């Protein structure tokens, strides 16, 4: 049969919130290109036909950026059919609105929306089938984990989660996150069975429509989570434990740094930066050594070092004698003389004017700095943001238009 | 004499180690304790009952290369072996924990697949090193010895299971 | 149309990466067929800038995919022929198919004609040493064992390990096979007496872009002075010189080097895993080629009788 | 046809289960011979040589009679896994020195299990960091450097290096099936110092921007040539083919009076059942095709010509001093 | 070893009017199993002259002229392997009498031999003699090897012009065939040296340029000729002195090799023995008596090729291999 998918284009917390104020979570770009492309590349190079993308905060700008993309287009094999509703408030109304229109009628691939992929749901799926029609409809859900080690930058502490499982059909028996948690309390009585902490959530379930009817007759879930530990305490779940391809979903900045990380060196290998895989006009690059990018008519400086891991938008003319390094600059924006711009993310449009040095930190689009300007690990620049010419701003500052989300204002700090 | 098989209190035993003597060629869970003046180097306790003849070559030999501190074969109980099939991590003979088996975090950050198996035979076939004898003078440490991982009467002890 | 959807599902297979080189050349002389067909044009002209474009995408979507490029630069030489010999020609659309599949009698028939030439090369009681997983190599291999024995020793290509199956199809076929490490190669190269390679593009001074191994192969050879044979048909053949400003290498995940379960080391450690290695002219012994066994130095002439000077840049 | 050099799969099941001929000593290090707990040219001869100290205050009686009864043990040890010239001039020092005193027993075992402390100290520890002096001056403070495996002196250095503020940048260089450039490469970064690690079917690639490429040798042989593990003769083949100068750091103990004239003597074959990739496989139960057969080398030899330096305890000699300080010591 | 190449020491069975094969075909065979004939070009006119003898006896046209003379040449290649300028005249034989359309077509044929010797064998000799003057100049010292009857024309032409050179002589056992070169040398009045193989690299110190000749040019530029050629010209680039081979077009076969191993004949072992120690080899069962006739060597040792149409750098055989088809 025909292969489906949820894509739950709005992001149900407020991980993003300085950011997501303004501009909704899968569109801000990890590597020059929006989250919602990589989610979107994943599920058609999968095999998906007839993805669902559920939009409710922010779907102006959704929508308007999705006919603009490459699967809108007669061309691709995967239709979209973008659902704009306001009234959502959580997955759980999203995956039950789905039994109020019926969408589904085989077992579909819910992603949740930002998840950035190269997992190919063909072995999993072939499987979740396998084990669908033989138990006669018993599993409802194949859970995708990507086998990682607990000590992974990807493996965010809000994520990070542990499992009992039956280790010879991989059958999900206990399943917790373990966000605040010192020794973890397995219940027994799951014996009468390997339990696993290498498992990166990787939030690619590919839940069968029982499932959206497990939503709809009980009202009080809210999410994937919830649904999970709600029915282990009553049907089925197993899982697909992945080794050989990457899995990962931006949940918090943290995230966003670490899978950014993992594209530019690579990763994620059919969804590189040089690939071009969203094929837009404005975002081509050519992979040099060291795993340096730079885009169509970059004009780099004289004197400048670019060590490794840099990408470069196109239009990014670059000051002399930097030390850019480890970094994404974004499609068009200047970068001054004797900068330096370590694990750094810098948005389409930034100004930043001499000498300044940019440690681990986000610029967002429009961003402005003046001369000598210090930003230290951690500090947050959201949209149209000026920092004047003597800031150095402490680790873990975010600064943005809105005085109330943000720790600062249209200026340098302790000003309005 | 690089190890001491001490027979607790069976001819099962004493001509399974078809070694050269018993603690019983000389007839003298605590009884190791009452066999200490013998020579302590790497005893051998072994079982009154349920001992079927398995190779002491397998057994012995993740005492021999691993340098376990402890090296037990098993043929309520419940134990969580690392992902290499031979490394004791967690045992619980308690099946009266109220109903959870709280597992350390730090053991599944370093170890982090635990296999569990549910209810292993105990042959008693244990292969303690020459200082846990010692340290009791100073199951009963089947299941300390695998908590006193991640008491030094010797480094970082290690447990190694056959089954 | 179904044309059209169906070359963005070739250049999307291509960017993807979802076949062997022959494979590759027969589709693409399919789809460039189609092209010719369907498509409305007017004269030579127009169609040769639409197959200039098209074959602009399909080389851009994987650019260290050059037999796609190089039968686009080969239909657009035989539509140039084919339209010079005429000289809007009515026949013309005729007559460009039936070089086209002048050209596919062409393919389908070069396995056979390098395999013909595999009793000249090797020997009884020789001993020849292969790297990577080359239907070419094979069927040479497969074409000599059949009268003489030998034995054949396949060094595994590191990342991803192809020089076992290689080995397993070679020793199906009897030959007397040996799988090495990849770091043998300067160790066994003593006994070793020819060197036969496969490649994934022949570049047009002669040298060749193969498994990532074949450099580090075709140093031992010529330390030891063994005589490194390539097999390789003219599909492989581009007229791309090496230059800087083209990038030939391809790199694909660290995942295949340095696994994901190693944790916190991978936000430091910079794997890279190319799989393409740039083998010079001079380390080169023979091209067996499906219509000779000439060596390096005469690849020019075989450029200029293949593809247009005007065809190279596309 | 490596016909002559044994392949081996654990030789422990027909000895008996007390202290047996051999040593309760012995068994338990030739059994980590076996196993693989112990991998490294020099931790291979401390291994030995601390647990054969455990040999003779436990032996009672002085010279013929140890002479004579070491020779089952290194017999048994050299069934586990072939001896390294480490663990072969060890052992050729050892009866030297027992052969040597003559004529209290009780203090000649003392004299001796001493005097093996005072072997480790002026020939593997005191070794090892006057190498280290010698090769921090040759490596310069923006340089590349291509390391190939786990070495304990290549690690030494490059660490004891950087520790005196040099900051270079290391290039782990790795080969299939030991995959032991990971050991150098987690004990690296722990360090600090910037990495990079590839495979070496991409020491070409790589090569290009390395500036020098440093090496540990398991022997170095009496014409200067090195024996080490597999890959370094090929990677210093290609380190000569980008002129990149090529080093070797080696402690004197480890020059063999034994010539070798090609790659195939005296290198030992491990299990050809390493080769399986795990991948699916395709070369699982090769044993199932007779045609096929696997070649595990653990050793390879690089000629002089292809090595530049070589780093000793005393002095940087040019490689074609190696059959030199095999003269001036001893 | 060399299993695949054959080991012969024949006209026993044929009668003697023969009808099997043609007389002046049988004539020519065992000349050339017993030594009467040798060198390319000395066997190549003689297999043309006897061919014209066939031609011209032959009465009836296409087919079967060249199925009655394909067991010729399978006469021919038992008697004496088939050196590649025989190769190639063959094979123009056969595409002259593939061309001929629906008597008189014996004496159009009888000529496109002698049009075929003219001016591929000797005009193309004068045309190599002119090239290679241009290379001898007074004073050097050239080391000829073997007899080569192209390379002794070159010499004795260039002498006769007004150089004054002086030529060394190198030869091999057991056909000690630079004698014939040698002497040829000394009624040209020519100065000359004679030593052998072994003693190479003891006059490689004066010589200024190494003249050979060659059999065959294969399709990589390597030079197939006789044995001591290519070690020959090892040495000489080890004491880097120039080597030129002089080869007509004709001779180029597109056959390629890279080792010397696929194509080399093996003349008798017997020929072996000096005045004895190895008379009765034979009997000894390990020892095996071998002698290569030909081998090739690469085209990175050989500097210059003189060819009728020019002089070429060796690895522009091939093209020559195309412009002439």
């Amino acid at each position: 049969p025909p292969l489906q998918a949820v894509l739950v284009a709005d992001s149900f917390d407020r991980r993003f919130f300085p950011i997501s104020k303004d501009q909704p979570r899968v569109l801000l770009p990890l590597a020059n290109v929006a989250l919602i492309d990589y989610t979107l590349e994943f599920l058609t190079a999968t095999g998906v036909q007839e993805t669902f993308v559920f939009c409710c905060w922010k779907a102006a700008q959704i929508k308007e950026h999705l006919l603009k993309s490459k699967w809108c287009r007669p061309t691709s094999l995967n239709v979209v059919r973008i659902i704009t509703s306001e009234l959502y408030r959580s997955l759980g109304d999203v995956l039950r609105d789905v039994d109020a229109k019926a969408l589904v009628r085989s077992d579909f691939l819910l992603v949740y929306g930002d998840v950035i992929s190269n997992i190919n749901i063909t072995r999993a799926l072939e499987e979740h089938r396998l084990r669908r029609k033989l138990e006669k409809n018993v599993s409802v859900m194949t859970m995708i984990f990507k086998e990682s080690s607990p000590s992974h930058p990807t493996r965010c502490h809000e994520d990070n989660v542990v499992v009992a499982v039956d280790s010879t059909t991989n059958r999900v028996l206990h399943f917790q996150k373990t966000q605040g948690l010192r020794r973890f309390a397995f219940p027994l009585s799951l014996f009468q069975v390997e339990v696993r902490y290498d498992l990166l959530d990787c939030h690619i379930s590919i839940c069968s429509p029982q499932v959206a009817q497990l939503f709809t007759d009980n009202f009080d879930y809210q999410t994937r989570d919830d649904f999970v530990r709600g029915l282990l305490v009553n049907n089925q779940i197993h899982m697909h434990v992945t080794a050989k391809e990457y899995g990962a979903r931006v949940s918090n900045l943290h995230m966003y740094s670490a899978v950014c990380a993992d594209v530019i060196r690579r990763w994620v290998y059919p969804l590189t930066p040089e690939a071009n895989f969203t094929d837009s006009t404005t975002q081509s690059c050519t992979h040099s050594r060291h795993n340096i990018y730079r885009g169509p008519e970059v004009s780099l400086g004289h004197g400048s070092i670019l060590e490794e891991n840099v990408l470069l938008g196109s239009g990014t003319v670059i000051g002399s004698n930097c030390f850019i390094t480890n970094s994404v600059i974004g499609p068009g924006c200047h970068i001054g003389d004797n900068v330096v711009l370590d694990q750094t993310y810098l948005w389409q449009g930034v100004r930043v004017a001499a000498g300044a040095q940019i440690h681990q930190s986000l610029l967002c689009d429009n961003a402005e700095v003046k001369e000598r300007v210090t930003l230290k690990p951690r500090s947050v620049l959201t949209s149209q943001v000026v920092v004047g010419p003597n800031i150095t701003l402490p680790e873990g500052s975010v600064i943005s238009l809105h005085p109330p989300d943000a720790e600062e204002d249209e200026d340098d700090g302790e000003f309005s | 004499m690089e190890f001491q098989a001490v027979v607790m209190a069976i001819w099962y035993p004493l001509n399974l180690l078809e070694f050269e003597e018993v603690i019983v060629i000389v007839c003298i869970a605590d009884s190791l304790r009452y066999i200490y003046p013998k020579l302590k180097t790497d005893v051998l306790v072994l079982s009154c009952d349920l001992i079927t003849d398995v190779a002491l070559h397998e057994v012995v030999d993740l005492f021999r290369a691993y340098d376990a501190s402890l090296a037990m074969l098993m043929r309520r109980d419940f134990i969580g072996v690392d992902s290499t099939g031979k490394r004791l991590l967690f045992m619980a003979n308690e099946a009266d924990l109220d109903e959870e088996l709280v597992i350390k975090g730090s053991i599944l950050q370093k170890h982090p697949r635990i296999r569990f198996h549910t209810g292993l035979v105990d042959a008693h076939l244990y292969c303690l090193k020459k200082y846990i004898v010692d340290f009791l003078m100073e199951s009963e440490l089947i299941p300390y010895l695998v908590r006193k991982q991640f008491a030094s009467s010797q480094k970082s002890l290690d447990i190694y299971s056959f089954i | 149309s179904e044309l059209s959807e169906r070359i963005e599902s070739f250049v999307e297979t291509l960017k993807r990466g979802g076949r062997s080189s022959e494979e590759m050349a027969r589709e693409t002389l399919g789809l460039l067929r189609q092209i010719i067909t369907d498509h409305r044009w007017s004269n030579a002209g127009e169609l040769m800038e639409l197959i200039r474009r098209e074959g602009r995408r399909m080389t851009a979507a994987q650019p260290s995919e050059t037999t796609v490029g190089n039968m686009v630069r080969r239909v657009l030489k035989i539509i140039r022929e084919e339209y010079g010999r005429l000289h809007h020609y009515a026949q013309l659309q005729s007559n460009i198919i039936e070089a086209i599949n002048e050209l596919l009698v062409e393919l389908e028939g070069t396995m056979e004609n390098i395999a013909a030439q595999a009793l000249e090369h090797i020997h009884s009681n020789e001993v020849i040493m292969t790297i990577g997983f080359s239907r070419t190599v094979e069927a040479f291999l497969k074409e000599a064992a059949r009268k003489r024995k030998f034995h054949v020793i396949v060094a595994e290509c590191a990342p991803f390990c192809q020089g076992h199956e290689m080995a397993v199809n070679l020793s199906k076929a009897g030959i007397e096979t040996t799988v090495m490490t990849d770091a043998a190669i300067f160790a066994v190269m003593s006994r070793v007496n020819k060197v036969i390679i496969g490649t994934k593009t022949i570049l047009a001074n002669g040298a060749l872009r193969a498994v990532t191994g074949t450099h580090t192969l075709a140093l031992a050879a010529k330390h030891h002075s063994t005589p490194l044979i390539v097999c390789a048909p003219m599909f492989k053949l581009s007229p791309q010189f090496p230059n800087e400003e083209d990038s030939f290498h391809k790199f694909v995940a660290p995942e295949e080097v340095l696994p994901f379960t190693e944790g916190d080391i991978l936000e430091k450690v910079s794997v890279h895993c190319p799989v393409f290695d740039y083998v010079p002219p001079e380390l080169i012994t023979l091209f067996i080629s499906n219509i000779g066994g000439n060596a390096p130095s005469y690849i020019y002439r075989l450029m200029s009788e293949l593809y247009h000077p005007d065809d190279h840049v596309l | 046809l490596f016909s002559h050099l044994p392949q081996y799969s654990s030789l422990t099941q027909f000895m008996s289960i007390p202290s047996s001929v051999i040593h309760p000593a012995m068994v338990r290090l030739g059994l980590q011979y076996s196993q693989g707990l112990v991998s490294g040219s020099n931790a291979r001869c401390i291994a030995l040589l601390r647990a054969l100290q455990q040999v003779i205050q436990d032996y009672t009686t002085l010279s013929r009679d140890l002479v004579n009864k070491l020779k089952p043990y290194m017999s048994f040890l050299t069934q586990c896994r072939p001896l390294s010239a480490s663990m072969h001039n060890a052992i050729k020092f050892l009866n030297k020195e027992i052969t040597s005193v003559g004529s209290r027993e009780e203090e000649a075992k003392s004299e001796l299990r001493a005097a093996i402390d005072r072997y480790v100290q002026e020939k593997i520890v005191l070794a090892a960091q006057a190498i280290s002096r010698f090769a921090y001056q040759k490596i310069s403070n923006g340089d590349v450097i291509l390391v190939y495996g786990c070495s304990s002196l290549v690690s030494r250095i490059l660490q004891e290096a950087w520790t005196e503020g040099r900051r270079f940048r290391v290039v782990v260089v790795d080969s299939r099936p030991w995959l032991e450039g990971r050991h150098t490469l987690r004990s690296l970064v722990h360090a600090g110092v910037p990495a990079s690690y590839l495979l070496i079917p991409a020491a070409s690639y790589v090569l290009p921007e390395v500036s020098k490429v440093l090496l540990g040798a398991h022997a170095l042989l009496a014409n200067g040539s090195v024996m080490s593990r597999v890959g370094t003769a090929q990677l210093a083949l290609v380190a000569r083919a980008h002129n990149v100068p090529v080093l070797v750091c080696c402690e004197t103990y480890k020059f063999c009076e034994r010539v070798q004239t090609d790659a195939f003597v005296s290198n030992e074959l491990d299990d050809p059942d390493d080769l399986q990739c795990k991948r699916h496989v395709a070369l699982a139960n090769w044993q199932n095709h007779a045609s096929l057969r696997l070649l595990n080398l653990v050793y390879d030899v690089t000629p002089p010509e292809l090595v530049d330096l070589v780093i000793t305890e005393l002095g940087m000699i040019p490689c074609s001093s190696v059959p030199v300080v095999l003269r001036v010591k001893s």
